Parts: C-alpha cells; structure tokens; sequence
C-alpha cells in the first residue's frame, strides 16, 4: 500500500464515518452531536 | 487467531497497539468469522457519570429571563 | 476414531512462540510476566507420504474431525501423547503417492 | 414487560421515613403534563423518577430498576475471551468531576403554594475528597420534600459508591445475559491470589 | 465600546496569515504568546540566514554558507549567537565572494555551525505571535503562530 | 503600591495584596478566579494563576486614552453586574475578551496572553526548523474573505 | 519564554546532544497517600536514577498529549504506566483510583544528572537544570492486568464550575459547618438528624434551622427565612 | 492488506474517532459539536 | 504495514476528519453538527 | 484536500518504513483549522450575549 | 536453571540497531541524541544442532523460562557473560538430529 | 576516536537519491527545484571482513559512537574525507572471521 | 555541462506507460481517451560500467544536475536526442571498475 493514495482514501472514509455518526447522534437518545 | 479488542491506551498514542504487537492479526489481515476493532465501551459509556448508566437523567425547561 | 495412527516424514517443524505479558515503552525499562497458565502449546508442521489408496482413509479421518474435534497424537519429538487439531491439511497427489501437508496445534480442552 | 412494571410499582409503594416523623411511599406521581414534548423525553422523565432504564429485551421492552439484586453468574479468567494483550477484564473509572457531591433538586411544594422549591442535598464527607461538584435535577413527579431529597441522595450515593466499570467479552454463554444482570467477577490478577479455574 | 469594536476590525483587517514551522529541541523555550521573527528565504527573493562554517577572530571575518549580497544604500546588519547563547548583532563591512564576510567585531565564543541572520535596511521583520506549541514525543515541537 | 482613586502605581510590587476598592478589571478577574466563598477559590486557588501577568494587564488597562468627548479615559474598565449563574468558562471568557488576552496553562501557573505590542524573542530560518518530505519548512495559511 | 537556565539553552542548540530524560512524580499527599518517583530508565550502573539526591525508581511510564494551547478545550494529557504485578491496582483500590493526585513532570538533559548515575562521574552535574510541569489526575481511563492509563488535566480546568456559586435557599444552610462563614466553635451538640449528642465525632449540623438553633447560631444561618413565601 | 477486511476496519476506526471527538468537543471551550 | 503503527495513524486521521466535518457542517445549510 | 501532494512528497521512505516509535506521523498542521472563526478569535475568547426573547 | 550450556555451530547473526533521537533540519543540517540513557542491548540470531535425545532437554530448558525470564549465556562473540531471553526457539526434526533456531535478546534484567 | 581506520570489502554500494522539490499534477506540466542547499548526502552500504579478535575493537568503536556522534571517514570512492554515522552494523561471525554489514549516511553537522 | 557522453552497455529497459482516461460501461462496453495532450514521455532503466577513475567524473556530472535539471542524451534505441533527468544513479564499487544504475526520465523541459 502506497502512502499517498492510502491517506486520501482513509481521510475520505473518516469523513464518511463522521457523517454517519453525526446523523446517528441526532436520533432519540444519542447526543444530538 | 485472537480478538485484539482495542482498549483505551492503544487509542491514546501508539503505545500498546505495539504492546500486543498485533502481529498475528496484522499478518492474517482478518477473517469472516471474527471481527476486529471491538473498541471496549468502558470510558466512553461512563463519561457523563455512573448515575447516567442507570437512570436517563430527566431534563428541565429552558430558563426564561422574562420570569 | 480418536488417535492419528500415521507416520510422519523426517522433516517436521515445531514452533513454540510462548504467550507472555510484556510491557515496554520506547527503549526504557521492561517488564515480563508469564501471562496464562498453559504456557506455550507449540505448533507442528507435519508432512506425510502415503500410497494413493490410503489417502482416502487419511482424508476421511481429517474431514470427519473437520477443524474442531481434537484428537490424540504421539509426536516423535517428545514421545508424549497430547491433544491436537488440524485446520488446513493440503494434499499433493503424485503419480503413485500422495503428500499431505498439515498443521497440528495442540490444545487443552 | 408488565411484570417488570409490576415489581417496579411494588418497589415504589414501599414505606420509607417521611423526614417529618411519619412515613411516605418511596416514589409517587402528581405530574401535570401540558407541553407536547417528544415521547423519548417523557419516557426518560418517567424512567429517571424511578431509577430504571428501558431496554429492548428481545421480545418485550423491559425496565432495569436500580435495585439490590443477587449474583446471577460468576466469571473468571478461565471463562472469558483472551485478546492479544493479557487483559481478559478491562476496567475503567468515573472521572473526578463526574463524581458530584451537591445536588439541587427542583420539586413542587403543595403546602406553601404550588411553586418550584429547590432542595439542596450534600455529602460533606465527599466534598472533602472530590472538591465540590454540583448539579441540578428535576424530580419528575415529586411533590414531597422527602422524595426530592431521596432522589438527590440516590444520585450522590451512586456517584460516590459505584465507581468502576468492566469489559470482559465472554464466550458462547453470553446469550443468557439480559442487561441489568448482576454478575460476580473473580479476577486472579486484581486479587493477589488464585480463586478460580 | 468603540475601542473594542475598532480593535476587532483592525485585527481582522491587518493580521491575516498564520504559520506552522515545527522546530527542533529548542521549542521548550516557547510559551504561547511569544513574538518570533521568521526569516524564510523562499518567501523572500534572496537568502538572509544560514549557519556559520568558520570564524577567524583576527582580521575579523566569518565564513557563511550560501551567498549574501549587500544593499546599494544604507548598511546591513548580521546577527550571530555568542558563546553564552546571547544573540549579539554586528555591522557588515564587506563581503568578498558572498561566502567570506568582514564585520566590525566578531563576538566572543561564536562557534561553528551556529545560526547567523541578515537584516537589510529595507526588509520588514515579519513577526508572528505563537498560539499553540505541541510536543511531538520525538524532540521536535510543533508551533503555530499568527501575524503580529 | 496601587492607589485605585488615581489609578497610579508607585513602584515594584513584590506581591502583598491590599483590601481596596478598585475598578481595575484585571483584579476583578483575579477576584473571580481566586475567591473561596462564591468564586473559584476552593478549586484552583492562589499560586495557580499568574499574578504578575494580571499586574501588567491592569497597568495596561489603566492607561489614559482619548475619551472622544475631548477628555481622557482609562483604557478598559469594569462595572458589570453578574446576576445569572453562567458557567465559569463563560464568565472567564467574557473577562478575557473584554481585555484582549487569552488564558493559557503555562505549565506552573495559568498565564494570560494579552494582545500587546511586544518585541521579537527569537528568529527562525529554514536552517533551524524541521524539514518534512515535501520542501515546506514553513507552511502558511490565511483568514477567509468572509472572516 | 519559560524560566529555564542558560545551560539548557546551550544544550538545546548543540548538534549532538545528550539524552533528554523525563522523571515523573506522583503526589497523593493532598488525597491521603505518599509520593512516588518513577523513571522509564535505569542508569549505567543498573540502579534507579539519582537526580538532585532523590532516587527515581525504574518503572515503565510514558506521557503524551503535552502541549500549551489557549484556543479551544483545555489540554488533557495522558500518562501510561505498567500494571504488571498489580501495583497501580493496589493504589486504585486504596486511593480512590488516584483521582485528585498531582503528577509532576521534569525534563532534564542527561549531561546535568548527578555524578552518581555514571561510572566515570559527571563534571557538568548541575542540579538546577530542569523544566518542571504540574498536572492533576482526572480519571484512571484504563486499568487492566497489563497496564494502566490516566487522564491528566491542568489544575485550573474550569469545567464543572459555575459563577456566582452561592445559592439562595430557605430551610437549608449553604455554609460549611464550623467554617469561617459559619463561625461556629462550640462543643458537640447534635448530629445531622438533630439527635442530641456529646460525642465530637458525631457532631454535624443538620443544615436545617433547628440544627442552627441547637448551636445558638441562627445569626450565622446561611439561608434566608423569608423567601419561600415571596416565590409563590 | 486485503481491501474488504481493511475498509470495514477503517470505517469502524473512523466511527470511534468521531465518537471520541464529538464527546471531547462538548468540553469547556471546544465547540459543543 | 504493521498493525500497531497503522491503527494509531488511522485513528488520528479519523479525528482530523471529525474536525473538518464538524466545522464544515457548521456552515450555512449543513446540519450544524 | 485531494490526493494531490500526498504523492508530491510521495511518502516513499515513510511508507516503506511504516514509521517508528520515536517519531510521529500525521501531524496535521493547525493552520486553517485554528483560523476558521477569524483571527480575532485566536487572541480573545469572544464573549457571548444572552438569547434574544421576543417577549421583550 | 540459569546458564545456557549448549553451543551454537554455524555462525550467528548479531544485530545492534541502537535507538537514537534524530531531527532533520533544513539545508542538510541535523540534530542527533542517544535517546536512551544506557548502552545498547544487541540481539543474537542463533542456531543449535543437537542429537534427537538432547532435544527434549533443550526444549524443556527453553520452556521453563517460557518467553519471559532471563538465563545467563556467554556468546562466542565478545566472551562476556550476559543475560538473555528467548521467545521463539523454532525447531526442525530430522532422522538423527534436531536443529533449533532462536533469537536471544540481551536484557539488563 | 574520530576516524574509521578499517578497510572495506570490494563490493560496496553508493546510493545518492538527491532531495528536490517536484511539482506535477497528473501528466501535465512539471516543475523542479533543488530544495535544500546541501544537495545529496549519499549513503554507503559497506561490508568488512576482519578476524575474530579485531571484531571486538570494531564493535567497540561502533557502539561507542552509537548511532549519533558522526566520525570522519575517507571512502575509496572519491578519496575525500567526509563525516558519516552508522545505525545498524549487523555482524555475521564465521568460524575464523567475522563480516560486518553497516551503512554510512554522510552528514554535515 | 549539457550532454551525456558515457555509453550504456548491457541492454536498457524502455518503459512507455501512456496515461489514458478509461471508463468501463456495463455489458462489455467502454470509453477511452488519451487523457493528456502531448505524446508519451518514456523512461530508460540504464546501466553504465566505468573504470574506477572515471566514476568520480560520472558522479560529479550527475551531481551537478542533482535530480532536477535536464541534460541532453541520445539513447541507443531511436537515435534521437532528448532531454532527460536522473534522480537515483546508484553505484556499486568493485576492484577495478564501478557499475552505475540509473533511471533516465525523458522530460519536455
Ligand atoms: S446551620 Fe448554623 S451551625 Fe449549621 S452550618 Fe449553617 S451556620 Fe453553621
């Protein structure tokens, strides 16, 4: 795995995970993020 | 061959991820039957207090200066 | 059955790799503890050469055990009976013989 | 789960010191809901007034009331999964500032006038230890000084006494466990001896 | 009230840029809110800093890496570190081949491979105030700063 | 050595506080931080907050500036009436925003970095800073157009 | 600019420098414990490191997250230590999980260490050369059979604090018993349940008006015995 | 490193990081996320 | 790629992603995170 | 912002060496993030104001 | 037991790799420090060859330490007795001899 | 000491890999700049063969320098004295001789 | 200097790898475009072998460009002079000769 191409993919997956978690926290209990 | 299970020191600096060295898991990449990155919920679930793990901590109406 | 009753080829590997609790940061002080109670369970990389007809019996045995269901085995290393399981056991079917390549991870339960 | 609510009601109907020399039921209603809040808000208010927590059991929605319960199972390091590092039982603690020692409970007095009275509950022994951490709370159905003081004291006592938590991922037997099951942990590493195998 | 609003507006209009320049082991000297000059040869069109290769106290002269060009008008100054870690300053008299400089006085204790800087009469100092200093568990310190 | 009426300091301070009424907002913040009854004196306490930083801050806040009506006025002054219980961070940020400072844990004391015209402390070139793989010893960034 | 000596400044600018050691001290005196001294390394003679005449014992310990920033959250460092042989465990069950303790961290160049640590001795030994930092323990984040992890915080950390703090109440006293505001110094009278006692260890004010009357302290009562009717 | 097993591990690490970050931003200064 | 050093790098990239995503969700439409 | 200059330095030495205990990767310079709210927020905490109530 | 007695035949590999703290400045300048406080540990990639009967004794000796614990050894490199720990000791079996491979890590403990 | 005074084997590798600032997106235009001032410092993969007795002296020298503390060296490549550091220097100890395999990274400071 | 004069002995490796834009549609259909605007650059994996004295001259010539900068060269493949940049030029030293390996990348600059 080359570093250049891997770091951007990891960053984009991190952004997607942040989206998914923020939207999950706006549910009933959650934290409202 | 094992369960790794990330704790709290591993997520706080690359300290104990190299403690267990994750050699077998890293060289084995993974498996369908077993799941990695379990992320024990000790410290996260107790952040607001122990009493919040037992009761939902009812809220109070917003204070209005008009009163 | 419950006893592997075949004879292994001369060249056989015996890895140990014991499990211990080791604490060390950077290059400073080090602490070592023996972790569990059942020390190291080793691993025997084993090879067999069988005629083409008994390959069926050997693979029927191995497939009946099927990864789980440890069996009794007496390795010619320490000659002491132990309990082992096999998970891969690939085979190479030559013109007149067959070569089994398997692994034995010894267990307790 | 109607039987969980049945036991919860029996617990809430117990007689306890009133503080004025008499007796009083442990927890009581007399709420007047007038503003449309989300169902989660009202459910959390009800489940916080009596110290329970709603969990989907798998067939019914059960409630886990904070009650003195008995041990259901015992787990040693020979019965739990071992990860790469030798930590069958991971432990964690509540923070210094999350251990509150002073609570202001807002109840509604039916004697002076039906207005909000603030009752202050303190643990001076803990204030000498964890600085002084203060919180505010609304006892949902409280109209009796004793019930408000009891809610505040339960919060303070739980924070001061219950401190640590454990993660001890187990084998196939874990299907026997519902949340809110008391279990004993016999960790030979936590102790100085060996007490299981 | 007018002064508070005007300070906000003036700070926003004047102070514009920030810098990250993680440094070596000396970063332990820095508290947040310390003003520091940055002499970046890439930002400028010239070279105005480097290390001192050799010092000759008699016929006082210094050997400097890179090449240094004196300005047509005025006088330039050269900042050296003495033997007590004190950043003394001297006046440049004549640079022969851009590697050999002759100054008014060589400070005592100026060792080789010490840091020298150049101050031209027509160059802004470009000061920045630190806002965050992070230890990198390596010996290097990560410093963030904003225009001053 | 500080007379609040004339807002004039005598000389070297050497500590040794004095119970006098003053409008100096820096010492109002000092009272807020280190008062045991109502403030934050039980937690925190003295010897944790840099008193000399507040001393220089007060001297700066006591300077005379044009009033705008032809007169003069102290640079920054108090006269707040805190009535609603806000978090300690809120009040601390309000105090540290009224005078342009920023509280930072120095390492031994809680110092305040007042926005003042200060002198250069050190000088850094590309021969004194870490070089990463890409040739960017100094990375730069700018504030946005709408900021 | 930190108050650090000129010898450390000279050592920082050198191309080839000595190793920078970090010595840690845990102080639980304010919470009911002792002072422990740790260093991740031994010295060349296989002994605990002697600095300024104090022996810092060998023990695996390492910190991270140490930084000086003002904008944003107050910085929370973290300290990871070895919990083999159940030492930290023993502290956690004893000292309330070490919460409220003080962690002091010293950075020292090895060249300035005491001459004891070296076989040939140290000519440059200078016990004044150190960089000190103080922090508090906020939570023992992890404690397993292998290691322990502690969250550190700046001693200020205005997280749970409010201002102003004193609260207006009726039928309750907000003063600290026998404190300066309470101003009481009399003999034992009663306990928190207003039961008359002559035992000094069972003497505590009930914080109600009757408890104050038991000590003839109603002048110093922290409450306001009129506000309950004005709020109706 | 195989793509299938690595992408889920990265996603879960990202979710955990988002949890830690959302919780740490509700601290004093922070941003309250 | 060794697991120890890679997991911390992934975690830090995820936290930076949370930084960026929360800050970009506090923009006009967004979610205000 | 894009796999543009990660391939600029190409990270070949770090990628093939994975890293080391002493040195740390992924530093994430605080340039743009620290200045997003404005420069004036990097020097003063920007006190807040009470919530507006329509009742007044 | 305490002392390693068996002899290592073919020529071991000795690895030093001292741990240092390094900073890379700009135009070719650097900064170097020894990181640690004491020495360098050094490790021996070592191989034994022993008859099929002494192999049980060798394995028992290497198992009684079990990865942790340190035994004395005098390497045939500098001829000074040191304390080492072994954690792998792989072994390959043959008709008349067993060949062991191990990594002895020198420790101050 | 401050001068490596041993003789290296014939086969020795010299890698250069200069450090430059290169900007290029996709397959479009490319721009190249010489980055730093001290160009490339090269790297010498060096091997030595010394009798079993001088191994101690050579290793004592290398371990005294210990990664930091560059020393003076005159490579037979350009015959010009330079300053280098060594960080690995593994060793293979034959029956009568030993073979050092080390790396020399040329420095400036 | 500008022109590369030393000769390449063994048979180089010439790599083309033109960059294209490719879209894979559904049932076997596709879409292809040349991506760039100006041809393909091509790179030469090249090996020199030169006496121990000319090696210093070769290294000095390759260092004077230092990774960046372009020198003229006429490859013995198409016999048309092109501009190349070299950024590795590893070199292995022998008893009487030095063998250089390099990667010449053709550039329009
Ligand atoms: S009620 Fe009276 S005696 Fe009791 S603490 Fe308050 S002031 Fe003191």
């Amino acid at each position: 795995q080359i570093g250049p191409a891997a770091l951007k993919a990891v960053y984009d997956m991190a952004r997607k995970g942040a989206r998914d978690e923020i939207q999950t926290q706006m549910r009933d209990g959650g934290l409202f993020s | 061959v094992f369960q790794i299970v990330l704790g709290a020191a591993a997520i706080a600096g690359s300290f104990f991820t190299a403690g267990a060295t994750l050699a077998a898991w890293g060289a084995a990449i993974g498996a369908g039957g077993m799941t990695g990155i379990l992320f024990s919920l000790g410290a996260s679930m107790v952040l607001g207090g122990v009493a919040q793990m037992l009761a939902p901590k009812a809220r109070t109406p917003r204070i209005q200066t008009t009163d | 059955m419950k006893t592997f009753r075949w004879k292994v080829k001369p060249g056989m590997d015996v890895a140990s790799v014991p499990s211990v609790r080791k604490v060390r940061f950077g290059d400073g002080y080090s602490q070592r503890a023996p972790a569990g109670l059942n020390a190291n369970l080793k691993t025997y990389s084993v090879t067999l050469s069988v005629p083409r007809e008994e390959a069926t019996v050997l693979e029927s045995f191995l497939e009946e055990h099927g990864g789980w269901k440890s069996f009794l085995w007496t390795p010619p290393y320490e000659w002491r009976q132990i309990k082992v399981t096999c998970a891969k056991w690939s085979s190479r079917v030559s013109m007149l013989r067959v070569e089994f390549s398997a692994e034995f991870e010894q267990v307790v339960n | 789960d109607k039987w969980a609510l049945y036991v919860i009601g029996q617990y809430c109907d117990q007689s306890v010191p009133d503080g004025f020399g008499g007796t009083e039921p442990r927890i009581t209603c007399n709420a007047y809901l007038t503003t449309q809040r989300k169902a989660w808000d009202v459910l959390s208010d009800f489940c916080s007034a009596m110290r329970c927590m709603p969990v989907w059991n798998g067939q019914t929605l059960t409630f886990v009331q904070d009650r003195p319960s008995d041990k259901t199972w015992t787990y040693n390091r020979s019965n739990v999964v071992m990860p790469d590092d030798g930590a069958p039982f991971r432990y964690s603690f509540s923070a210094l500032k999350d251990r509150h020692n002073a609570v202001e409970v807002n109840w509604i007095d039916p004697n002076n006038g039906w207005e909000t009275a603030t009752e202050l509950v303190e643990d001076t022994q803990a204030i000498a230890r964890y600085g002084r951490n203060v919180t505010k709370m609304d006892a949902f159905g409280c109209t009796s000084r004793g019930q408000a003081h009891r809610a505040g004291l339960w919060l303070i006592k739980t924070e001061l006494l219950e401190t640590q938590t454990v993660d001890f991922s187990v084998g196939a037997e874990g299907l026997r466990h519902v949340p809110g099951d008391v279990i004993e942990i016999c960790d030979d590493d936590y102790a100085g001896i060996s007490t299981g195998g | 009230a007018h002064r508070a609003g005007l300070w906000l507006i003036k700070t926003e209009l004047l102070e514009t840029q920030t810098v990250d320049f993680s440094v070596g082991a000396e970063g332990l000297r820095h508290v947040p809110g310390d003003v520091i000059e940055i002499c970046d040869d890439d930002y400028a069109g010239i070279s105005t800093g480097g290390r001192v290769l050799a010092v000759n106290s008699q016929t006082r002269t210094l050997t400097l890496d890179r090449e240094i060009t004196l300005p047509s008008s005025g006088t330039a100054l050269i900042s050296l570190v003495d033997g007590s870690g004190n950043p003394v300053s001297v006046e440049v008299q004549s640079v022969t081949d851009g590697v050999k400089v002759k100054v008014s006085r060589v400070p005592d204790g100026v060792a080789e491979y010490s840091v020298w800087e150049l101050k031209l009469p027509t160059l802004r100092q470009r000061l920045f105030r630190c806002v965050s200093i992070r230890e990198n568990d390596d010996g290097t310190y990560a410093i963030t700063a904003v225009q001053h | 050595n500080y007379n609040p009426q004339t807002r004039q300091y005598s000389g070297i301070w050497d500590g040794t506080f004095k119970p006098a009424y003053s409008n100096n907002m820096a010492w109002c913040l000092w009272d807020m931080l280190t008062h045991p009854r109502y403030g934050m004196g039980k937690r925190l306490g003295a010897a944790d907050v840099d008193k000399w930083a507040l001393y220089v801050i007060g001297q700066y806040c006591d300077q005379s500036v044009p009033d705008g009506f032809g007169g003069t006025e102290p640079r920054i002054t108090c006269n707040a009436y805190l009535t609603t219980q806000r978090k300690a961070w809120d009040v601390l940020s309000d105090f540290c925003s009224a005078m342009r400072c920023m509280p930072v844990w120095n390492g031994q004391t809680l110092t305040f970095v007042q926005d003042r015209p200060s002198d250069k402390t050190w000088t850094y070139n590309r021969s004194n800073v870490v070089m990463p793989d890409d040739g960017a010893p100094f990375r730069y960034s700018f504030s946005a157009l709408k900021d | 600019m930190q108050d650090i000596r000129q010898e450390t400044l000279n050592e920082c600018t050198r191309a080839e420098q000595s190793a920078s050691v970090v010595l840690w001290e845990i102080d639980l005196t304010e919470v009911g414990g002792e002072r422990y001294f740790f260093c991740n390394e031994q010295n060349e003679k296989g002994e605990p490191v002697t600095w300024q005449g104090r022996q810092y014992q060998p023990y695996p310990i390492q910190g991270s997250g140490f930084e000086l920033n003002g904008k944003g959250t107050s910085t929370r460092p973290t300290l990871t230590v070895s919990n083999l042989y159940g030492m930290v465990t023993g502290m956690a069950e004893d000292m309330q999980s070490l919460v409220g303790g003080t962690v002091v961290r010293r950075k020292v160049y090895a060249r300035f260490l005491d001459a004891v640590n070296f076989v040939n001795g140290n000519s440059y030994a200078d016990p004044e050369q150190e960089v000190i930092s103080r922090w508090r323990i906020e939570q023992c984040s992890e404690l397993s059979a292998v290691s322990a992890s502690f969250v550190l915080s700046t001693p200020t950390e205005t997280d749970g604090a409010v201002f102003p703090g004193r609260i207006m109440l009726a039928n309750t006293c907000t003063w600290t018993y026998r404190g300066d505001e309470c101003g009481y110094s009399g003999p034992a009278v009663a306990d928190e349940y207003d039961q008359p006692t002559s035992d000094i260890t069972k003497d505590k004010c009930s914080k109600c008006l009757s408890g104050c009357k038991f000590r003839n302290n109603v002048g110093n009562f922290g409450g306001f015995l009129s506000i309950n009717k004005l709020s109706q």
